[PDB]
RNA sequence: ACAAGAAGCGAACGAGGGGAAGUGAAACAUCUCAGUACCCUUAGGAAAAGACAUCAAAUGAGAUUCCCCAAGUAGCGGCGAGCGAACGGGGAGAAGCCGAUUAAUGCUAAUGUAGAAGAACAGCGUGGGAAAGCUGACCGUAGUAGGUGAUAGUCCUGUAUUCGAAACAUUAGCGUUAACAUAUUAAGUAGGGCGGGACACGAGAAAUCCUGUCUGAAGAUGGGGGGACCAUCCUCCAAGGCUAAAUACUCCUGACUGACCGAUAGUGAACCAGUACCGUGAGGGAAAGGCGAAAAGAACCCCUGUGAGGGGAGUGAAAUAGAACCUGAAACCGUGUGCGUACAAGCAGUAGGAGCCUCAAUUUAUUGGGGUGACUGCGUACCUUUUGUAUAAUGGGUCAGCGACUUAUAUUCUGUAGCAAGGUUAACCGUUUAGGGGAGCCGUAGGGAAACCGAGUCUUAAUAGGGCGUCUAG
């Protein structure tokens, strides 16, 4: 019963280089380099999945402390006064309200900047 | 037909007993003047082989 | 049966076999379970039984002791819950080969207390234990 | 236990040995023995000793700076001799005497508990005519099936080995993948109790 | 000086004359490898052996050979590594004789080497083509064969079945002829010393067989053997020659088969292969299959050098099926389109992300899919080997194909199945996976070196003590 794997190879290849679409040079084109550009790709991936959310929150405290600054007090007298008044809003729903509707945010200001 | 071979000097120091082998004691053979006579009398007889050791003696001796 | 199609061998019967060296994901990839480079490690390893590296092997740190006798191997010893193999009342020595007791080549043979029997024999030319007797002629049985 | 024949008379069949039960694992392996006693295991590969030539060393050890080489019909070269070069082999098991008629019991039993068994006084054909085995079968309400009968006639055999998917054997010769590859099974009542002796 | 033979070549198997070393012993010399490889001589369809100067020690058996057990037992062994019986039991085959020889010839019978006959299907639709679809028939002692323009019991060759031989081998039976042979009971023999060899047995307490050397009987009122040796008993008569079968094998011939390969496989060799090629030589030793159903293999025209190559035309179902011809992957190399890219420093991705381009909806830039990726963050390949590798440590130019835990037996444990204090047969026979075959093996009892005793036994003066066992599942 001799097995054959011509077939079964040329598909587990081509299905490595298929995923391995729009890189340059050899790591699209010769197995041998794509198949650790794939396997590379999926650990930048893995650990940027974790980094993604700790790059927007980055963002959005960096965006709330603008927003506060423009009209009062800074970022950490901010989230100090949001604890304090038991006000749940999240950083990212701030940081949109900051840079997408400025008299909400500045309303809300006060309401952090009159408990402290 | 091919079989597996029996340590054939292993035979000669180990028997089957029920539970497991029993065997010599060494220092025994000569130069035994200066031996006090507790190790002349314990060490005459048998003893078992060491759970540690029988192990090897199923391998040397398959068919006992 | 069904069918040559629903013929299962009754899950817990078959084992899928070890195979060495067939990627990471299998459990056995790039070593075979071997380890590292030693000598276990190469294509003829082997345990060598009756070895310890070097120390004189337990087997020749002790000594030879006893023979062997021929009378032991054409002596065998014969229990009371076999003799019911045995065709008719007589239990002799031919009789025990016969019924496929003890082996043709047996000379001689004993019967010792291990069962109990269940009908009257007539032992002629078979050495009988103390134990054994009893229960022989409690069964009436006898031995000449 | 109780059956009966196609005419109508009453035969009564051991349970021993027709109503016993259905082990799957029991007959699986009886049967898969039986399959694997089929092959005959003839072939063979070339091992390094084998294939031709290549008892020289193709170059030096050192020096040229190639792999090192010490045949040209090593296993790993092209041409080469195969490592765990196949052998002819014996593929017969044993099955215990026991399991085998066990085997037979649990099919036979369930042959007739899923209406697979077919009990006839007699089947005999005048002629070794095929048409005439073949319209009797029609009537039998088996057009493929596995006729069983003792002293299986010599006109009976000619007209039985041209129909497809039909078989005729003695009750001596049944094996059991007979009995489970075919349809239907017609044995005769003197058969049957053949196998009520047998198993 | 006249007739008859021989010579040489060619597979394996046999018999015989010589006879290693690698290796193992974790070194190595005894030993192992192994009486193997190899060399040499020579035969037959087989060879050899073969009828007791054999075993056995039972109630005895009754030549040789081969198989399963006995048994990895008894033994041998730097008692190491290893080597390794026999008795006897179950089978196959059986045979005992004094020419069981060889070679011809003639009848008788049967094969073999060419052959012959050999059933039964149409219509319609699709299709290049029907064997496939639908409907309805027929043969079958012929229904799973190979083909035929796609898959056919009824188209062809075939198959089941029934049979032919002028001629010449072959096998067997009878008769005849001519070549050889036809012992008559066994002395340089048995035995012995010395040195070796073979026996499972390495000098060992070493029986038995062989013999280079030196010797050397008795001779049925006798002699050989029964594992040192002696006695008794049992058995058998060497020093004459034969003898079928069961057994070993394949250069081959036929029939048949394959959970064997399918062109890097399978023979080295599917092909003009032991070739080309390499070597003084012995010797080594490749690569290389496929148009199409049918060549219908492209008349003719055009460009070109009356070249290559192509484009038309034509053939074909198909011509990116056009002869380097089925399919036509990847590496690798071009052409076109979209996007990005010439102020920016690194394993080239990843997570975000503007812009642009392109498709589908949608009442019309709103989403969704695809391509691209300005800019930002993070981010030093893989394998191996290591305490530790981005490592300036190893390996890989890439792609495709191939490439490494097998097989046989023994044994142990686990699972599962059948039976279960029992389980199971092996070789064989068999009309052959059945059925028979119970020889044997394991289990059911252990203690002790052993005799021996036995749920006990050993040690001991001990009934004390202690060791090993005991109060099931195989």
């Amino acid at each position: 019963a001799r097995v054959k794997r011509g077939v079964q190879a040329n598909r587990r290849h081509k299905k490595i280089l298929k995923r391995a679409k729009g890189y340059y040079g050899a790591r699209s084109r010769v197995y041998r380099v794509a198949v650790q550009a794939v396997t590379k790709a999926g650990q930048y991936a893995y650990r940027d999945r974790r980094n993604k959310k700790r790059t927007f929150r980055r963002l959005w405290i960096a965006r709330i402390n603008a927003g506060a600054r423009l009209n009062g007090l800074s970022y950490s007298r901010f989230i100090n006064g949001m604890k304090k008044a038991n006000i749940t809003i999240d950083r990212r729903v701030l940081a949109d309200i900051a840079m997408h509707d400025a008299a909400t945010f500045g309303a809300l200001v006060e309401k952090a900047k009159a408990e402290l | 037909k091919v079989k597996m071979k029996t340590k054939s000097g292993a035979a000669k120091r180990f028997k089957r007993t029920a539970n497991g082998f029993k065997r010599k004691q060494a220092f025994k053979s000569h130069i035994l003047t200066k031996k006090s006579s507790k190790r002349i009398r314990q060490l005459r007889g048998l003893k078992m082989v060491d759970k540690s050791d029988e192990a090897a003696v199923r391998r040397m001796c398959p068919y006992i | 049966g069904l069918r040559l199609n629903e013929l299962s061998p009754g899950v817990g019967a078959k084992k899928t076999a070890q195979r060495r060296g067939r990627g990471i994901g299998s459990g056995l990839g790039k070593t075979g379970g071997r380890g590292v480079k030693g000598q276990k490690s190469r294509s003829g390893s082997s345990i060598r039984a009756g070895f310890e590296g070097g120390q004189t092997p337990l087997y020749r740190r002790l000594p030879k002791f006893g023979f062997t006798s021929k009378m032991a191997m054409t002596t065998a010893e014969v229990r009371l819950s076999e003799l019911n193999k045995v065709e008719g009342d007589v239990i002799s020595v031919a009789t025990l080969k016969t019924a496929n007791i003890i082996r043709h080549d047996m000379k001689r043979a004993r019967i010792i207390l291990s069962g109990d029997v269940t009908k009257a024999y007539t032992f002629q030319g078979v050495k009988v234990t103390k134990g054994a007797k009893q229960a022989i002629e409690a069964a009436g049985g006898s031995i000449e | 236990m109780d059956l009966k024949t196609v005419t109508g008379a009453a035969v009564e069949l051991s349970d021993t040995a027709f109503g016993r039960e259905f082990n799957e694992a029991l007959v699986h392996q009886v049967v898969t023995a039986y399959l694997a006693g089929g092959r005959q295991g003839t072939r063979a590969q070339k091992t390094r000793a084998e294939v031709s030539g290549g008892g020289i060393k193709p170059w030096r050890q050192k020096g040229t700076g190639r792999a090192r080489a010490g045949s040209i019909r090593s296993p790993i070269w092209r041409g080469g001799g195969r490592a765990f070069a196949a052998k002819p082999q014996d593929w017969s098991q044993k099955v215990n005497r026991k399991m085998y008629r066990g085997a037979m019991q649990c099919i036979l039993a369930e042959l007739i508990r899923q209406e697979r068994l077919i009990l006839v006084e007699e089947l005999t054909i005048s002629a070794p005519k095929t048409k005439e085995l073949i319209a009797k079968l029609s009537e039998l309400n088996a057009p493929r099936a596995l006729i069983i009968t003792k002293e299986v006639d010599e006109n009976l055999y000619l007209a039985a080995r041209n129909i497809p998917h039909v078989n005729v054997l003695d009750t001596s010769e049944v094996d059991p993948v007979s009995l489970i590859a075919f349809d239907k099974v017609i044995m005769s009542v003197e058969a049957a109790k053949q196998f009520e002796e047998a198993l």
